[PDB]
């Protein structure tokens, strides 16, 4: 069967304006695990992201956290955009500092 | 530590 | 109880793409200490924790083994696995495996664990006695059976009941400052109008360590499980989780709300309201 990804973008800290932070993208409840995903700065991607190592839960769908460093500033938008074999075209999450 | 798992 | 170890391993064919792609990565609760992946250049059983660096080369290299050796019949299960359902060589298809032990306070074991799911699927599980399987088909019974013949079950207890537990002792001791600490929660409301008619209230949990927790809204003490959006509970990055409740009230009756936040960390469950 095929789960389609969840996926939450949110920083590691409250957000401050001009304090260094790392934004996440956490993406689970998937199944299979091949699944592609881009943290986005004004659209652009971003190219230092990592991610962990790939892990399920007991239910059996994947986990995955990715991740980088970054300010944020009252002008910049984030997002993170996921593909899936259950999306028609890429998800993307907009960046919403109280979520 | 892990197993050695067996074929299904 | 208090403590898991737990190791979930992943293989998936991708016919047209080379050999079935394993990747293995071992738990002490909701902390991973070990990783391991078929297409890493050279792979090898890796530290992804510090408590676990301490480990020699005959650890290293003995759990090195383990997994490569896992890789190999992980591949030869998918071709098995193929036959059992009548499928064709051309799809994708992923087989993977959950296995450990939970010790209670006092170190014992608290229960042993060994199943498989096959595409996503319970495919079959050795019961909670370590002794006997349930399959969830037609095909997983035909796996039953060469265990059942083989006596597969002795040696998953042997390990379940002496090795599993005696490494999740080892660690736990190796890794106390850490894996024994529950950081608790650190909590608080924010608040979000919506319209002129009703505001989102939303109760924050951060920092907390382990994931588990319980984040509840009342209205006038009734719970309000039904109205109540529940996100997730979320890696922050450094060990941590984070997760948050958030419920829509009518303006003018935020006071009526309370959050309560129930974490190990916590000596009593806490009661929040938005303080304006």
């Amino acid at each position: 069967i095929q789960r389609t990804p969840k996926i939450q973008v949110y920083s590691r800290h409250p957000a401050e304006n001009g304090k260094s932070n790392f934004l996440n993208c956490y993406v689970s409840g998937f199944h299979p695990s091949d699944i592609e995903v881009d943290l986005l700065k004004n659209g652009e991607r971003i190219e230092k992201v990592e991610h962990s190592d790939l892990s399920f839960s007991k239910d059996w769908s994947f986990y995955l956290l990715y991740y980088t460093e970054f300010t944020p500033t009252e002008k910049d938008e984030y997002a993170c955009r996921v593909n899936h074999v259950t999306l028609s075209q890429p998800k993307i999450v907009k960046w919403d500092r109280d979520m | 530590g892990g197993k050695k798992r067996y074929k299904l | 109880g208090s403590h898991s170890m737990r190791y979930f391993d992943t293989a998936m064919s991708r016919p047209g793409r080379g050999e079935p792609r394993f990747i293995s990565v071992g738990y002490v609760d909701d902390t991973q200490f070990v990783r391991f992946d078929s297409d890493a250049a050279s792979p090898r059983e890796e530290p992804r924790a510090p408590w676990i660096e301490q480990e020699g080369p005959e650890y290293w290299d003995r759990n090195t083994q383990i997994f490569k050796t896992n890789t190999q019949t992980d591949r030869e299960s998918l071709r098995n696995l193929r036959g059992y359902y009548n499928q064709s060589e051309a799809g994708s298809h992923t087989l993977q495996s959950m296995y450990g032990c939970d010790v209670g306070p006092d170190g014992r074991l608290l229960r042993g664990h060994n199943q498989y799911a096959y595409d996503g699927k319970d495919y079959i599980a050795l019961n909670e006695d370590l002794r006997s399987w349930t399959a969830a088909d037609t095909a997983a019974q035909i796996t039953q059976r060469k265990w059942e013949a083989a006596r597969v079950a002795e040696q998953d207890r042997a390990y379940l009941e002496g090795t599993c537990v005696e490494w999740l002792r080892r660690y736990l001791e190796n890794g106390k400052d850490t894996l024994e600490r529950a950081d608790p929660p650190k909590t608080h409301v924010t608040h979000h109008p919506i319209s002129d008619h009703e505001a989102t209230l939303r109760c924050w949990a951060l920092g907390f360590y382990p994931a588990e927790i319980t984040l509840t809204w009342q209205r006038d003490g009734e719970d309000q499980t039904q109205d109540t959006e529940l996100v997730e509970t979320r890696p922050a990055g450094d060990r941590t989780f984070q997760k948050w409740a958030a419920v829509v009230v009518p303006s003018g009756e935020e006071q009526r709300y309370t959050c309560h936040v129930q974490h190990e960390g916590l000596p009593k469950p806490l009661t929040l309201r938005w303080e304006p």
